[PDB]
Formats: C-alpha cells, structure tokens, sequence
C-alpha cells in the first residue's frame, strides 16, 4: 500500500465515530498487510463495513 | 579601513559645536501625544534631524526617488534616506555659560 | 498475590516476603496540605482519627488571629469567622479550553459591634474567587496547569553554637533566638568569661542588664545562679543596681536620641519582647522551645511568644553548657540532655508545603485590608457605617493573584511523561523567596547529612549548578502537622518484631537505636545472629547484641526517591552514574505505541496509577458502550457513568497526550481498575521505551566515543517514532488608525500563495504547511494620516470600511512543517473574555510525526546516554546463528571506566526473560535455587519479571538461569553459559573469531532531537536598531562570534578573515549589499567599508563635547561623513 | 513523505511502504577439511518469506 | 597640567560651554508598544529637563527679573546640565519613579554595559550555521561532512 482515503476524515491524527481505534492505529495495522500484484499501475481497492 | 593612521582627541569649542549641528532645539516636548508624529522644532523635529520616511517631506511635495539632496520650500526638509536620522545632531544655545 | 491493584498483569518477582504496609498515596504531600488549608471535612475526620483535638484550618486560624478589629477609642469592634466555600464554577476541561481559571467563591460571615450603642450587625460577605487544587494536585491558572513545590526553611527557635578561641583555645558557647517575626535577641560569651546580650543586632551589654530590667533583686539572681561563679563574676562588673537604671539604660542604648522616662521603657520593652502585636513566634517555635527546655510538656499551645521563664531557662542552659554540664532540669520541668544544636540537622529544617505558603499570602493580604479598614473606620461617622463599606477585597484578591502569577514557587508543570509530573510534584526546593540565594549557598548546605536516611533521597538531584539545593522526597516519608518529615518504623520490644508501625521524626530517631531491614530474621519473629548491625547517632554504625534494638526499618527501598526506585540493579551502579540514570527518565519522550519493560522494579505500577494520567474506574460495573472517544459503564445499582478521553491534546513541552481504552464491551470491571491508559503507559504500567536486541562490541569506528549504531528496522517498523504538536497564536487589536481585521484579501499576493485559505482567512484543516506559507491573513492600516474621531464615528454608525492596509499575516517559522489539526478562534463580540485591547485571537495547531535519525539522543536506564551515529541497512547488521540481526550495537570501552556494570547484569537477565527458562527439578532443586521462589521456576517466552532495588536477583541465581533457557523454534540454543553468543559479520560474511555479548535492553529516547537544532542562514532579516542579523532560530538568525574566537583567529596570524568577519558580514550597511551583488555577478569581492559601530562610537563621543577626528598618514584631516 | 508532493486532494493520506517480501535468511557451511585434495564447502541456505 | 596645556596647543575655553549639543534621535529611541505604554529612554527626560529651564531663563531675562531669582535659576540650569553629562556625580542623584537611577550620557560608555566594551566585543554574522556533530570514520584528515 502507498495511500489510503477514509470517508469523513481529513488527516491521520484523529478518530472516527463507532470505531474502537483511531486513525493512527488503523494505519499502523494496515501497514503489515500482505498484498501481491502484477499490474504496473497504481490500482485501487475498497473496504466498507457496517 | 582607509588610512586612519592616527586618531586624535581634543576639547571641542563652542564654534565647533555650532558648526556640527543642523539647527537648534527650542520645544521641550518630545512627540505629539495624539498625532503620534513629531512636532516641528521639537526633540524629533524633521527640520533638524531629517525625514522619518524615506524620500518624503511633511507636506509630501517631493515624495519620489527622482529628487535627491534638495530641500522642500513649504516644510524645509531634506529628501534623502531615513538612515540620516542616525547621523544629524541638534544643539541648544544656553543663555548663561556653564 | 502481592498486587493490590485489581486486574494488573502478573509480574513474578525475586524477593523476600515483606509486607508491613504498602506504598502510601504518592500525592498526599500536595493534597493533604491544601485539604488542611480549606478545612475540608475529610481533613477534620483524619485529624480526629490521628488523636489530635481542636480541628482548625488555615483560614480559620488566620481569621481568629486577625479578630478583633478596634480603633484607638475602642468604641467600635469588628470580627470575622466561619469561612465557607461553594461549588466550582466549571469543570476542569472547559477551564483548560476556555482559558478560565478553576476557582470557587469564598464567603465569610462578618459582624460589627459598637459598645456605646451596644448594637451588632452580622451578614455574609463575598471575598473573591479562591483557586482550587484539582484531583491531581495541580492548580489551573488561565488555562495552564501550574504546580507549587514545597520549600525547606530553617525552623524558628533557639540554637546553641559552640566555638573555640584562636589564642586562649577555650570552648565558648553562643546562643541565638531566631523568631518567626520580630526583633533578634541573643546571648554571647567571650573569652573574658562575661555573659552579654544583644538585641536587634546591637552592641554587647551584660545579661545582668536584662535580669535587672526584669525587676529582680541581687539576692534572687544569686540564688538562681549560686552553682556558677562565672555568672557571679559577670554580675560583679555591673554598672549600677536598680530596675529603673536598667530600663533607662536599655532605652538609651536601643534608641539613642530619645527622651528618658520611668514609664516608657517598660512599655516598649514589653511590646518588643512579650506582646503578640509586634514580636511573635509560630506554633513550631513554641513546640521546639518546649521540647528543648522541657517545660510543661502537656501544656496545649496557647501563647505564641516569649516568657520570662524562657529567658531564665536559656540563661541557665548556656551557663551549664559553658561549664561542661551533662544533664539539666529547669525547676518544675523534666530532665533533658545538654548539647550543641547542629545547623543543618534535619530535626531543625522545616518543610513548608503549599498550604503554609498560601496562608502566608492570605495573611499579608488581610493585613493590607486591615490597614485600610482601620484608616477608614475613624473617618466616617458611626451611625452611617456598615461593614460593606468597611472591607475592600482588593488587596486579598490582588495578593492571591500575584503569588501564583509571579512567585518563584509557582512553576509550570513538566509534562514530558507521567513520571516527570509525579516527580515534579514532590520536589523539595531550598531556594525561593525568603530563603537563601544561589550565591549564599556554600558547601555545607549541599552534601548529604546522616539524618537524610529515609527523608530526602540522596541520589536524585539535578546535575547542573543547582546541585544539592533541589532534592526529592523519599518514598515512605510523610509530613507531620508542624512541618517536619516523619518516617515509618517497626516496633521491636526484645528480640521480637511486631507489625505495629510507628512514625518518627528526626530527634526520636536520634534518641533511639535502629537496625537495617535486610538483617536476617526468623519466621517466628526472632533474630538469629547474636550481633546485628545497628545505626546510631552521629552516623555511627556498629554491631550490637539483639537484646536492645529499639526499632527496625520497613523496606530496603526506604531511602530512595520514586524516580530512582525504577532502576533495576540499582545497588550495582556507582552513585555518580545512578544520578544521571535517575535524571534521564524525567526526560523521555512518549512514543506512538509503547511497550512494557521486560525487567522492572514493581514501583512503576503504583507510579502510573497515582500519576493520575490513566483513567481509573470509580465504581464497579460492566461496560455498555466502548468507543474511541468515551466509555460508558453502568454501576451495580443501575446508575450510569460516561468517561471522556482526551485525544491529541498538546502537553506543555510539545508532546502528545493521548488516551485509549483497554477494556471491551461486556467486561466486568471492579472499582479501582484501570480502564484507559494515558501516554507512556501500556496495560497500566509505566512504559517509556522499547526492548531492543543489543550487542556489546566495537564496530569499525561508527560507535567510537559514546555513539550508537541502529538498524534500519527501527525506522521501518517505526519502533521509535513520536509526535510533536506546535501551537501558533495571532491576535488582532484595535489600533488608533482603525482596526485590524482577519481578511482573505492580502495586498498584492498571487492566488497560488492564497490557495489553502477559506473565505474566513484561516488555513483549512488538514493542509500540509511549510516555512514561508501563510497561516492567518491579517491587515493593519497604513499610517497615512490619523483618522479624526468625527469621521470614524460617522463611518462606525453605518459600519463602513476603507481601503488602507498593509500585510502582517502569520507565517510558519523557519524550520517548522506538518499538518494543521485544530483551529481555535476567539472573538470579543461573542461574549468570550479576552485581554483588553484585542478583538480576535486565533490559535492554530500544527502536528508532525517525527522519526529517528542521526543526531538524536538515546539512553538506557543506567545513565549510559549516547547519540545516534549511523543507521545501517538491515542486512549490514551482525546476525546471530538463527538469522535475526541485532537492533543496536553498543561499545565496550565505556563500561569499566564508568563502573555502570549493572546494565550488563540486566542485559543478561533480559535474554533469560525473553526466551523463557525451565530449571530442572529432578533430584530436587539445585543449591542455587534454594531461596528462589517457586513462582520463577518456569516461565513462558517473553514473560515479564521484577527485581526490587537492594533485593532481588542474585549473581548465582542469574548464572543458573542462563544455563537453563529454552531453545528456539528450531531446537537451538543461541547463547552460551557465560552469556555470549557466536555472531556472524553481515558486511563481509566470515564469522567473528570470538563470541560476543548479546541480550535485550530497555532503551528510551531523550528529548534532544536534531531537527530542532540544525539551522542555516545566508542572508535574511536584519535588526532595525543595531543593523545586525537577528538572533535565535525562529527568527532566521546568525551565529554569535564570541571574543574567544577573536583571540583564536588572531593567533593564526589571520587578518583578512577577522576583518571580513567583523565588517562586511555583520554591520557594514553598504558593504553587505555590494558583496551580495559581486558574488551573484561573479566579480571580485570589493574592499570592506567601515562598521556602523565605529560611527555610533564617534557620535556618542562627539555628543560629550570631545572633538574626535580621524587624521591621514601625513597629517591632512579626513572626514567620514560620506 | 516521498508521496505527499503530488499535491492531490486534501483527503489522501500518504502511508509508508515495505515492498520487500522476504522475511528471514540464514546459512551454514559444512567443511570437509581432512588433509588431502578432498577439501570442500557445502553451503546450506535457509529462506523464509511472507 | 599647565605644561601640557601650553605645549599641546588648546584654548582652555573648552572648560566652559555656551552650546550643548544634542545626540541624534535614533540613539534615544521612543517606541510605542501594543500595550499603550511608550518605552521612553531617559535621555529624552534629561534633555527635556534642561530645555525647560533654559527657556524659563530666556523668558526671565527680558522681563527684568530681580537678581536673586535669576541667580537661583542659573544655578539650577548648571545643575541640570551637570546631571545631563553625568548623573550621580554629585549629591543626591536624579532618579525616576521607583528609585531608578537615570542613565546619563556618560553611562553610554562607562561600565561593562557601555559602548566601549559591550557592543564592541561580540557580533552576529551571516553565512553561518550550526548543528550536532557525529563521528564519521571514512573521512580523510582534512574533510568534514555537511
Ligand atoms: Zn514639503
């Protein structure tokens, strides 16, 4: 990963309602994600839950 | 710095002091309370020491850099750099020798 | 087991079972003092439990002392009593946010009495807003958290100094009676064996003068001093006998030039020496004098000044001591020892806490108010006066407002981490108002006195010039009501140890015998060895049979501060390095995600839970809704509570104060259990740094002389990244030419610069900034002409505006960067309180996530500081046989010199903790496992352990542990019996010829970061007064060129360089522009001009009428006009 | 921070990246050193990835 | 003294003044703060004190004043100028509110805070920088990192 966008937020140093962990820990956890790709262009993925 | 191979000190006479200064000071007040500007013939008078703002006079006739070294007629100030306010001096004519 | 805090992680510990009592409330020093000041009912019931009687608070004390108020006539009388407080105005959080103090109103019922009329009038009076200490012991003033530190002051009383004559070599004894307030009065003895008295630092006249001024006769004086002939020889040289003679002589001596009278000298002497109006000791003074002279031990404290019996007793004491008497009993008293009084003995140094300081300020304020009321009492008529017109609360409020705002004992709280605040609250300072200055202090008032054991920690102290003056209170010390410092002790009757705990002061510890706590004891409660080690008076320590030991200490850690109690293996380190080790935990930096240390000392749990920065559940219940902003818990009875948690709030030193929950929904919790850890805390334990795999070996010169090599893994996994938040403040005031206004239309600035602002004129939240970028747009009118009030009022009626502006916006200072996270806007028209003269005030917060790099400073716990030298790639670091590269490489030439050998021990233990151990129990427990508690026989991998100071892990136990460690996942043991391992060089490939020491170590990150030190300047702003470049870093300034560099440059024979560094770079107003143009165009650098300093000197000289001119070489005159 | 210079929308949060998949690598050498022309080294290389 | 006076060449008239010079304004700044209080140098106070009495004497000479009062005012003017050149040289020094000893002209040179020392030894220069040092062992003896 190289960049993320979160709806309803503007910068990292803050939180979002309804989540036990603020944005900093979300980034910290997402860092150790393991993803394999072969396209030579910046590809995009989505993640939503309720 | 140049060639000041000597530097001599000496007593200054009244004629020398009258030669140095660029006008006498007659008003004891320092600066106008409300106008926030110095008063003429006062301790910060622009006629003696010089212009508070670069290339201007009190009335503002010659406000432009085009002129240099000339003195306005209505207010009688010399249009040069504001730096000269760090150089020119006044003097006081005593009425009884001290 | 031993843990008292519910739910805390288990931490197996090496110890001998010790539990007479647990560590007291660590903040009672700052709390109970104020509680006594306001007289809260909790203090009252605590005093009733303690056994004392007549509960009176500080305010009640000062008010009863002040009452009553009368004029000279005595016709009218006034009095105050019964002060009361109310509920606070607002909670703490909005007090921080709205920049309003935390105060509560103060009321007093006041009554005025007139005797002639016989009438009284009583009503309630408001007397200002008294500041109130929060739950954590820190006052709040104007939105900043301030703390008041205790003070150490010489106790009022009588001191018996001894001196030895230079020639006659006789033992003279002088006395001094230092009062709380009044005039000095003391007795002197000279080599002539004459006894004299000095009053108010006057000359010497015999004490016979005082004895006769008392009205006594010669026969009575003979009878009182019939055992001493020195007193008789002194009275022989008397001038005259007669009470009037003594009175008149004293009156003439004290006040020359004044009329003599029979009836006058008596009045003024009584006023000066026995009247509460002018001369007065304190409660402590009377207590000390009663203790010393042993008169009326059971007498309750009624008076607070001298008595004739006191002077007679001290005269007898002096004369007995001068002739070497041993034991003395004043008639009607009890037998007390006779000895000189040590100046710095801790039985004579008194700790005035916050309560006494605030009371002193209150007394001064009400003294001023009483002066005012006495002046205005006579002026106005009797029948048309009410107390409302008599009392002006101005001086009292002014005093209590000024003391907090200016006095050198109201300091900003240090909020680097919880430990910093906790240690700052308990500090004892010997400086400050009313005390000795920095230059008054000598070498006698700095070194440790033997009576500090258990009261003031002897290891913790600033290493700068304030060394010795500033100390820290010990762990178990508590303060007695008078101001002395008590310590606990155990009661030992006859070789039997009881669990009763008795608190003792300095003198009682002096008069008894005490033993160490680590002396072996039997489980039944008896000593084993006949001869035990015992400390006695004057610091002597010796062996003594067990049949007479009075008291035994409580715990081995009785003498250490809180800060030094968190250093493992403290007894293995030198005192000098332990000081630096204790003075660096107060400088750590909270990281993004913290980790608990592998080897702690158990004190950190209590330290964190009493620091107050971790939210602790008040009443038991279960968790209903848990969210990152708040936690909701329902009590047992059904009531609900919601705790809010501060997120990304600025601390005082720029770090971040963040809190996160640890509990989850549906989790039963018990009252007192931590639920939301603050900063520098993991699972409710004080965590300040990380656990790094370290190796001890020199390495190709990158860690020469206290450097440290780090692996790039730390930068990768952000193991050591922190967060720093700066604040910027702008404010628009009302000028006399109009009014400044926050606007988006800056004069003649291209829109690309003004892209990131909104319509209001404030940077949008979340836009990254850089130096030289506009944060808040502001415009100030240009001084073309003063606006007449007529036109200004005409345009203000219709609310008009004109176009006369110049830009004075706010830009990011040279060096800063980051992202804007919060904007606070205050306006006067929105009913918000502001300082006078301003309208809008804007605070913008910029946050930046720093990393680790070169120049940053690291440190272990044992004072082995260092700087980062190189951050190697991950594959360059030496790796173990398994293949895990080490995280950091130390140097070994620095251990034996400093003698901080303790770290080595810790390192070994760290590995034993990391991989876990399993001691073999076959054929019973080994010899070295005999004393080891069974909790530590087996341990899982990375299981934490403890090691209390002056106790805990022994060398044999550690050696045994190192040989019984578990293999890794591949059935291999990486380290050997000695503790070393076989590394592989990763840069070349060949294994190292010899094994190397490797282990785990707890490493912090000090707050001396490089990015706030690096700084450069080629040409920027110049000062407008001196024509020299500005100073500091935020002003884009240049570097000072001190005179020592001038000498060093003259030494080389360098001339052109010195002249250039002094002329065209600094203050040649014409030369600098010329040199810039020449450089940017490529021509030769022109010759230097002449500095402005010289022209200033010439003008100053000519203004004194001294014709100074500069001649040429031949003699022709020159002028420097242009 | 090598990705923040793009000057994209205010919502994008730059995030670090660890492109390397390899987790741990080590080796051993078995030396046949009996004094003859029969001296050789056998290299055993152990690799683990993500 | 007398041989020096004769040989050097100097009119002793320098010992008596009839025209007291006035230092430029920039060396006696008068700065208005945002708090409404005018940071005022003491030199302005001394100059004002002299000029008041000089003008009063000028007014009293042409009104035919009696001898005693003009003598008193001449004495006062002399004392005022003496305070101007060097405060505290005689008797009770002139002091402002708060018992502050005023800074005279001679206090611009005399003392450690004078011009001859304080501003002449020590300067702030351009083209400079500052940073933390760190040991680097791959350099030759005449190189430094930057
Ligand atoms: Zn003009």
């Amino acid at each position: 990963v190289t960049s993320i966008r979160i709806d309803g937020v503007l910068h990292e140093f803050t939180t979002v309602p309804g989540v036990k962990e603020d944005v900093t820990e979300i980034i910290l956890n997402l860092k150790s994600l393991v993803v394999s790709s072969e396209e030579d262009e910046p590809v995009t993925m989505y993640l939503r839950k309720q | 710095v140049n060639f000041f191979d000597e530097l001599r000190i000496g007593l200054a006479t009244a004629e020398d002091i009258r030669q140095w200064s660029y006008g006498e000071v007659k008003k004891p007040e320092t600066i106008n309370y409300r106008t926030l500007k110095p008063e003429k013939d006062g301790l910060f008078c622009e006629k003696i020491f010089g212009p508070t703002r670069d290339w201007e006079c009190y009335c503002g006739k010659y406000k432009r850099v085009r002129f240099k070294g000339i003195i306005c007629e209505r207010c009688g100030v010399e249009v040069t750099r504001a730096k000269v306010r760090r150089e020119r001096m006044g003097h006081i004519e005593l009425a009884a020798p001290v | 087991s031993n843990n008292s805090v519910p739910g805390a992680p288990n931490r197996v510990s090496f110890a001998k079972l010790r539990e007479p009592l647990e560590v007291p409330g660590l903040l009672d020093v700052q709390t109970d003092s104020f509680e006594w000041l306001i007289g809260s009912p909790r203090w009252r019931e605590s005093a009733a439990e303690r056994g004392d009687v007549n509960p009176v608070g500080g305010l009640e004390e000062v008010l009863y002392e002040l009452s009553p108020i009368e004029d000279f006539s005595g016709s009218m009388s006034l009095s105050f009593s019964d002060p009361r407080f109310d509920d606070v105005k607002a909670p703490v959080d909005e007090c921080k946010d709205k920049d309003m103090t935390y105060a509560a109103p103060l009321f007093v019922t006041a009554e005025f009495i007139n005797n002639n009329t016989g009438e009284i009038k009583s009503q309630t009076v408001f007397m200002g807003d008294f500041p109130m200490m929060t739950e954590k012991g820190t006052f709040i003033i104007n939105g900043t958290e301030r703390v008041v530190v205790s003070q150490l002051v010489r106790s009022p009383g009588v001191y018996f100094d001894e001196t030895i004559d230079k020639s006659t070599d006789k033992t003279l004894h002088s006395v001094k009676v230092i009062p709380s307030r009044g005039a000095w009065l003391e007795f002197d003895v000279d080599k002539r064996d004459t006894v004299g008295v000095r009053i108010d630092r006057k000359r010497r006249q015999p004490v016979t003068v005082l004895l006769k001024a008392l009205g006594w006769t010669s026969e009575q004086i003979v009878e009182r001093f019939g055992f001493s002939e020195i007193m008789r020889s002194t009275l022989e040289k008397d001038n005259t006998v007669g009470t009037d003679e003594a009175l008149l002589d004293i009156y003439r001596k004290l006040r020359p030039g004044e009329p003599p009278t029979k009836e006058s000298a008596q009045t003024l002497l009584e006023n000066l020496f026995f009247k509460e109006k002018r001369y007065d000791l304190a409660r402590v003074g009377r207590y000390k004098v009663n203790k010393k002279l042993g008169l009326h031990v059971g007498e309750p404290i009624t008076s607070s000044t001298l008595t004739e019996e006191d002077v007679v007793a001290t005269i007898e004491y002096l004369v007995r001591l001068h002739e070497g008497q041993t034991t003395m009993t004043v008639p009607g008293g009890v037998e007390v020892p006779v000895e000189t009084d040590d100046i710095d003995h801790f039985g004579n140094r008194r700790l005035r806490t916050v309560g006494e300081l605030i009371q002193n300020q209150i007394r001064v304020g009400m003294s001023r108010m009483e002066r005012v009321v006495r002046e205005r009492m006579t002026t106005q008529d009797v029948e048309a006066i009410t107390p409302q017109t008599l009392i002006n609360i101005r001086p009292v409020v002014a005093a209590i407002k000024e003391f907090f705002g200016t006095s050198q004992l109201s300091q900003f709280m240090d909020q680097n981490n919880p430990l910093s605040g906790l240690t700052h609250k308990r500090r004892l300072s010997a400086l400050g108002p009313g005390g000795l200055s920095r230059e008054r202090a000598g070498l006698e008032v700095r070194d440790v006195h033997p009576s500090h054991y258990g009261r003031m920690c002897p290891i913790e102290t600033p290493e700068g010039p304030n060394i010795g003056l500033i100390g820290s209170l010990s762990v178990y010390a508590r303060v007695n009501p008078f101001g002395f410092i008590e310590t606990p002790y155990r009661k030992v009757v006859d070789g039997v140890v009881s669990d009763e705990i008795v608190y003792l002061t300095a003198d009682e510890e002096d008069r008894h015998v005490v033993a160490q706590a680590n002396s072996p004891i039997d489980a039944d409660g008896r000593f084993v060895e006949p001869r035990v080690l015992v400390r006695r008076k004057a610091g002597e320590v010796e062996y003594v049979p067990s049949s007479e030991v009075d008291y035994m200490d409580v715990s081995p850690r009785q003498m250490v501060s809180v800060a030094t109690a968190m250093i493992p293996f403290l007894e293995h380190d030198d005192a000098n390095r332990a000081l630096m080790g204790a003075n660096m935990q107060r400088q750590a930096v909270p990281l993004v995600r913290s980790e608990a240390p592998l080897v702690g000392t158990g004190m950190e749990l209590r330290a964190a839970i009493d620091a107050g920065d971790v939210v602790v559940a008040e009443e038991s219940g279960v968790i209903e809704e848990v969210s990152a902003d708040y936690i909701t818990v329902m009590h047992d009875n059904g009531t609900r509570r919601t705790y809010r948690m501060r997120k990304f709030a600025r601390s005082n030193h720029g770090t971040c104060a963040n809190q996160c929950p640890i509990v989850d929904a549906g989790d039963r919790v018990e009252a007192g259990q931590v639920i939301a850890d603050g900063p520098c805390t993991d699972d409710g334990e004080m965590a300040l740094g990380k656990n790094l795999l370290v190796a001890i070996m020199p390495w190709e010169g990158h860690n020469y002389e206290d450097a440290i090599i780090l692996s790039n893994r730390l930068v990768e996994e952000d193991v050591l990244t922190s967060i720093h938040i700066e604040e910027h403040e702008i404010d628009a005031r009302d000028t006399k030419l109009g009014a400044e206004e926050i606007t988006r239309d800056i004069p003649n600035i291209s829109d690309e610069v003004l892209a990131d602002l909104d319509e209001r004129g404030i940077v949008r939240i979340g836009a990254e900034v850089r130096d030289g970028d506009i944060l808040v747009g502001k415009v100030t009118p240009k001084g073309e002409t003063e606006l007449t009030p007529e036109e200004r009022l005409l345009r203000a009626i219709f609310g008009e505006k004109a176009r006369e502006v110049r830009d004075t916006s706010l830009k990011v200072p040279h060096g800063e960067s980051g992202k804007v996270i919060g904007i606070r806007v205050f306006s006067r028209e929105d009913e918000d309180e502001l300082p006078a003269g301003v309208n809008e005030l804007v605070r913008v917060y910029v946050a930046q996530k720093r990393k680790i790099s070169d120049g940053d400073k690291l440190a272990g716990r044992h004072g082995n500081k260092g700087v980062i030298g190189k951050i190697l790639p991950v594959e360059d670091m030496p790796f173990l046989a398994d293949g895990t590269p080490v995280d950091i490489i130390l140097n070994t030439h620095g251990v034996p010199r400093r003698m901080n050998i303790g770290q080595i021990l810790e390192t070994h233990l760290g590995w034993c903790a990391h991989s876990g151990w399993k001691v073999d129990a076959a054929k019973g427990v080994p010899d070295w496992a005999a004393r080891l508690p069974d909790e530590l026989l087996e341990a899982q991998p990375n299981a934490i352990v403890s090691t209390p100071v002056f106790d805990g892990a022994q060398e044999a136990e550690l050696q045994g542990l190192l040989s019984c460690t578990l293999p890794n996942r591949d059935g291999d043991v990486l380290v050997d019996a000695d503790g070393k391992a076989m590394l592989f060089d990763g840069r070349s490939g060949e294994p190292f010829p010899y094994p190397v020491t490797v282990g785990y170590m707890y490493i912090m990150k000090l707050h001396h970061l490089v990015d706030d030190k690096i700084h450069a300047r080629s040409t920027g702003p110049y000062s407008m007064i001196t024509q020299q470049p500005l100073g500091g870093k935020a002003q884009f300034g240049g570097q000072r060129f001190g005179e020592m560099e001038c000498w060093a440059m003259q030494a080389y024979g360098a001339a052109y360089t010195l002249q250039e560094l002094l002329t065209i770079k600094s203050d040649d107003t014409v030369g600098r522009v010329k040199v810039y143009e020449a450089i940017v165009k490529g021509e030769n650098i022109p010759e230097p001009g002449i500095p402005e300093s010289f022209k200033v000197l010439l003008k100053e000289l000519q203004s004194l009428c001294l014709n100074v001119e500069v001649l040429s070489s031949d003699g022709a005159a020159i002028e420097l006009r242009e | 921070v090598q990705n923040r210079a793009s000057g994209a929308e205010i919502g994008r949060i730059p995030v670090d990246s660890i492109y390397s998949p390899v987790l741990k690598v080590t080796y051993k050498v078995d030396a046949t050193r009996v004094e003859q022309r029969t001296d050789f080294d056998k290299l055993i290389l152990d690799v683990e990835t993500k | 003294v007398v041989a020096a006076f004769q040989q050097s060449g100097n009119s002793p008239m320098g010992m008596v003044l009839d025209a007291v010079p006035v230092i430029p304004p920039e060396l006696r700044p008068m700065v208005q703060l945002d708090g409404g209080r005018f940071a005022t140098s003491d030199l302005n106070d001394l100059y004002r004190r002299v000029i008041n009495r000089n003008n009063r004497l000028k007014r009293l000479i042409d009104l035919g004043a009696p001898e005693i009062i003009v003598n008193n005012e001449k004495r006062m003017l002399q004392e005022s100028v003496d305070a101007l050149f060097d405060n505290g040289r005689r008797g009770r020094p002139v002091t402002g509110p708060g018992n502050r000893p005023l800074k005279s002209l001679s206090d611009l040179l005399k003392g450690k805070q004078g011009r001859f020392r304080q501003n002449l030894l020590g300067k702030r220069v351009d083209y400079s920088g500052r940073s933390v040092i760190v040991v680097g062992p791959q350099l030759k003896l005449h190189q430094c990192g930057l």
